[PDB]
RNA sequence: GAGACCGAUAGCGCACAAGUAGAGUGAUCGAAAGAUGAAAAGCACUUUGAAAAGAGGGUUAAAUAGCACGUGAAAUUGUUGAAAGGGAAGCGCUUGUGACCAGACUUGCGCCCGGCGGAUCAUCCGGUGUUCUCACCGGUGCACUCCGCCGGGCUCAGGCCAG
RNA sequence: CGGGACCGAGGACCGCGCUCUGCAAGGAUGCUGGCGUAAUGGUCACCAGCGACCCGUCUUGAAACACGGACCAAGGAGUCAA
RNA sequence: CCCACCCAUACCCCGCCCUCAGGGUAGAAACGAUGCCCUGAGGAGUAGGCGGCCGUGGAGGUCAGUGACGAAGCCUAGGGC
């Protein structure tokens, strides 16, 4: 016998996703040969939280990704790998370019009339395959019912 | 036809897993149980007593599933049926299901032996 | 096995009985030694030691992995910063204990011997100087080595 | 009707039955092995003289704490006893065979008993009462019989084997 | 759009009417289906480019998939029967399956397909009659 | 009885379910892969004049 | 009128002369128990027995379905065959003996000759389809070319145990 | 420089090399014999050498005590709702 | 005190099974990518936790599934996985 007191540890995150979208397995497919590929840790990023749940995907609002737009931010590309909502309190929308996985349908019309475009992730892949230029946006993750009850 | 070239089939041990005291009990079937006594010889592996399956009896993954011959047995109930096995007569063989009439029987040995398949009870029901 | 001397032996990497390690002589490894001698025989080993010992159990941790020494090639990926790219110049920095003595022993997996041919003294848990083998037999370590390779 | 040895033939044979017959089926298992595998006359005889006490059937397989007798001497036991119903009722199934055989058109001065057998019948459920108001089975043990009675009655060798063989058939 | 050969597989790969799963492996009906195995390089259904190889009175036929004509189902197959020469059948096999770009890591497949068939089709040799053995069997 | 046996659905998941199987519908593969006998239908979908 | 319910130890206690038979002074308690066969065609006649029945002979597609009745498990029993047994058997590892078996093999492929039997040889022309350069169809081959068959010869690959 | 035992994983080429027409260099080939069937192999029964307490439950730290088990078939115990 | 010898599931080498880990694999001649290829390490287990599979009654779809030329069931010192 050998004396091991020290333990391998098996792996604690996630590998492939629990939805069996199968559109959600295409962009895993796709975000894998990239992150393989690939050099740029943005797509690395972008496969991982493509693997994620949605607890761990928090939506982000167009007054958040207005906020992030700030500063020298104006002509990044906003990639988000959530749902991107609307926020009326915004009056007025900035024109933007953001690739999300889905966009609810008020902020995808505000989007489209304040002048912005939208994409979704394969289009993202098709023009930004390396991710340059872009502003990477989380929405707040403690900011839930059990989180607050935790 | 003969199969194709493999590595040697070996079985790490011919001899079934025999149920503790089913030899004992005719209540007892001798498909193995695995014994969950926590005074149980067998469960607590002292020796000159019954073996337990564990994963390491497992058959090389080259020879899973192959019958002396070399070939993979597959279930076929009709024509249809044997030949799907037109691309695997080197890997495949055919076996009739037990509940398939004498005539069409025959019908799938006349057609296995056109596909050059073998099958494994071909003189069945004769 | 009490708590200490287990420590010591997870550190000097015996893990298992009938592993060997090369050790450089300080008082900081000496005192180490001192204490985990109730477990192990060490000596001094000559060059035939040392290049019997690296030629022929001779592995090597890359990436984490135990991969035999069967070309140049590899020691000199894993070692060539340090000036050590053949087999040649791991066994003279082992023997000579070089400035790089640290990095090619640790590079060097704890070598997996077997059980002596010829067998042990006849009671084997006594000291060397009692008539076991246990602690320092100094130069006497050569023909262990010889036995158990 | 099937009868147990399936391997004889009707043609030179002669077979009889009797079914649910109240009779002991141990004495009756007994008394058939004693007459197994005898000419008939011979065994129409030892009944007979089984009914009269004369000669006695060997208890074998059945025979925990019954008697000892000089008549076990002939079978080289010392527990036999006198059957006298199972002995009546084999006579009886015995005598229908040979009818049988006489109407078939067989030699009876030949035959033997081929096969004998006794079989467990559905037991009769009677009861009987107990001390402390309990009843308990008081059942009898009855027996299928049946018999039948007949007229009594180089290769694969090695290069240097073949060698051999051929040298010490020339020498 | 919305559909591609890549979704269809992944809507079928797991259950689709074609499918035959047992312990020793599973295969698929599937006409456009060379060497009838269960997988996205052989699955004719599910490809845009597919071929595939059947049995005729004599000879082999052959049809491939027409991709400006995927939502025509009468009109999808291009089939050509090739009653000749096996030589002629291999080459021309291999031609339409290799020499424009039409699956051409299928080449070995078809040409597989058409051998196998050709084979079939040839007259059976009687079978040496059976030896007995034994002790039982021979008395 | 009063065991659940109905079973509440959104109706939003309802018509995007309906949606989707209308969408596969089109798809002469997945016809196929249904087992539908479709090799002599001419087009995919299939329409046919309200005159007859 | 129905059922993603139960299928005769289930489902109501009850699928049957069931709130019956039966028990209790009484209030009350309360079962077990379905299936021959399509059709009784439910065995004429002879023979043996006092009879029950048995044997022939019949009916039936089948009595290996005989009002003990579809199928007919196990416990347990009888016969026959084989075996073991000096105060327990049973079980594990490994040989041997005896009995009984599943496979595997039987020849294939490729050449060189000779003999047959046919022109779905190469090229060109026209039509058609296609993946738009690849094919099929109709004419053209006039037998040193193609395709099968039959005899030989040669090489290779072929089963088991071994040196 | 001999003598012996056990093993032959992989499956076009690629690499490190060497004694460089080639090789013992990133894993066995070559030659030959008998047999081609119960001969090898397998199952069953038995003898032989060695090994081997009767299961479940309970108890405490554990054993022991104690409890249940003549045998077989069918039934038989973490369910549903809020 | 000395020499040789015996053998544990311990130690060394080799094969195989599983688990874990680290790599590779698309202008796809391209794959049950839930696959395949390469490499290394590890393997006892009560209470307890987790994963994958086998089996039974019934429901939808599918296999243009099997079947009076014999379904289901049952017996089997007959075989295969």
């Amino acid at each position: 016998g050998i004396d091991l007191r020290w333990k391998h540890v098996r792996s604690s995150h996630r590998k492939a996703p629990k939805s069996d979208n199968v559109y959600l397995k295409l962009l895993v497919k796709l975000y894998r040969f990239l992150a393989r590929r690939t050099e740029a840790p943005f797509n690395k990023v972008v496969l991982r939280r493509l693997f994620m749940s949605r607890i761990n995907r928090p939506p982000v609002s167009l007054s958040r990704i207005a906020r992030n737009l700030k500063n020298g931010n104006e002509k990044k590309t906003v990639v988000v790998v959530a749902t991107v909502t609307d926020d009326n309190r915004l009056l007025q929308v900035p024109k933007m370019e953001v690739a999300a996985l889905r966009f609810t349908a008020k902020a995808r019309a505000r989007i489209e009339a304040a002048g912005g475009r939208t994409l979704t992730l394969d289009q993202l892949a098709l023009e930004k395959p390396t991710g340059a230029n872009t502003l990477l946006l989380r929405g707040p993750k403690n900011a839930r019912e059990a989180v607050k009850h935790f | 036809v003969a199969a194709k070239k493999h590595v040697p089939i070996v079985k790490k041990r011919t001899k079934r897993f025999m149920r503790h005291q089913s030899d004992r009990f005719k209540c007892l079937d001798s498909a193995w149980r695995k014994p969950k006594g926590i005074d149980n010889r067998v469960r607590r592996r002292f020796k000159g007593n019954l073996a337990m399956p564990s994963i390491g009896y497992g058959s090389n993954k080259k020879t899973k599933h192959m019958m002396p011959s070399g070939h993979k047995a597959f279930l076929v109930h009709n024509v249809k049926d044997v030949e799907l096995l037109l691309m695997h007569n080197r890997t495949y063989a055919a076996e009739i299901a037990h509940n398939v009439s004498s005539r069409k029987r025959i019908d799938i040995i006349t057609r296995a032996k056109q596909l050059g398949v073998k099958v494994t009870n071909a003189k069945a029901k004769v | 096995i009490p708590p200490k001397p287990r420590k010591i032996l997870q550190l000097l990497r015996l893990r298992q009985i009938n592993n060997g390690v090369f050790v450089k002589v300080t008082k900081a490894t000496a005192e180490m030694i001192k204490i985990v001698e109730p477990w192990v025989a060490y000596g001094y080993p000559n060059l035939k030691s040392v290049r019997e010992l690296i030629y022929k159990r001779g592995y090597g941790k890359v990436n984490g992995q135990r991969i035999p020494l069967t070309d140049n090639a590899i020691i000199e990926e894993n070692l060539g910063k340090y000036g050590i790219i053949c087999i040649e110049d791991l066994i003279h920095e082992i023997f000579t204990v070089g400035p790089n003595f640290k990095q090619a022993a640790n590079f060097l997996w704890p070598f997996k011997l077997s059980n002596p041919n010829g067998g042990f003294r006849p009671r084997k848990f006594k000291h060397f100087i009692e008539g076991g083998d246990l602690g320092n037999r100094e130069e006497h370590i050569n023909a262990l080595i010889r036995a158990m390779n | 009707v099937r009868y147990a040895a399936t391997e004889i033939a009707p043609t030179k044979s002669a077979r009889a039955r009797g079914s649910y017959l109240r009779v002991s089926f141990k004495n009756t298992r007994e008394t058939a092995q004693a007459i197994n595998g005898w000419k008939l006359q011979r065994a129409l005889t030892f009944l007979q003289n089984v009914i009269d006490k004369k000669e006695a059937v060997p208890m074998r397989r059945y025979a925990g704490s019954t008697g000892r007798t000089a008549q076990g001497k002939q079978w080289g036991v010392s527990r036999a006893r006198w059957p006298v119903k199972s002995a009546q009722f084999l006579i009886g199934l015995l005598k229908n065979a040979e009818a049988n055989a006489d109407a078939k058109g067989l030699d009876t001065g030949n035959l033997i008993i081929k096969h004998i057998q006794v079989n467990q019948a559905p037991k009769q459920r009677r009861r009987t009462y107990r001390a402390h108001g309990r009843i308990n089975p008081y059942m009898s043990n009855p027996c299928h019989i049946e018999l039948i009675l007949t007229e009594a009655e180089e290769s694969h060798l090695s290069s240097r084997q073949r060698g051999v063989r051929i040298r010490r058939a020339l020498t | 759009s919305n559909v591609s050969a890549d979704l269809i597989w992944e809507v079928s790969r797991n259950y689709n009417s074609f499918l035959v799963k047992q312990r020793t492996g599973t295969f698929s009906r599937d006409a456009l289906n060379l060497t009838n195995q269960h997988s996205r390089k052989h699955a004719g259904f599910v490809n845009d480019k597919a071929l595939g190889i059947v049995p005729a009175e004599k000879g082999v036929k052959v049809i491939a998939k027409k991709v400006k004509a995927a939502n025509k189902p009468a009109s999808s197959l291009y089939t050509v029967t090739y009653k000749s020469t096996a030589r002629k059948a291999y080459k021309a096999i291999a031609s339409q399956a290799a020499k424009h770009g039409y699956r051409a890591d299928l080449r070995q497949a078809a040409v597989a397909r058409a051998s196998a068939i050709l084979r079939s089709q040839r007259p059976v040799k009687p079978e040496p009659p059976k030896k007995l053995r034994g002790a039982a069997a021979r008395r | 009885i009063w065991r659940k046996w109905h079973v509440k659905i959104n109706q939003g998941q309802k018509r995007f379910a309906t949606a989707s199987a209308l969408a596969a519908s089109a798809v002469a593969p997945l016809l196929m892969a249904r087992g539908h006998q479709v090799s002599t239908v001419p087009e995919v979908p299939l329409v046919v004049d309200s005159a007859a």
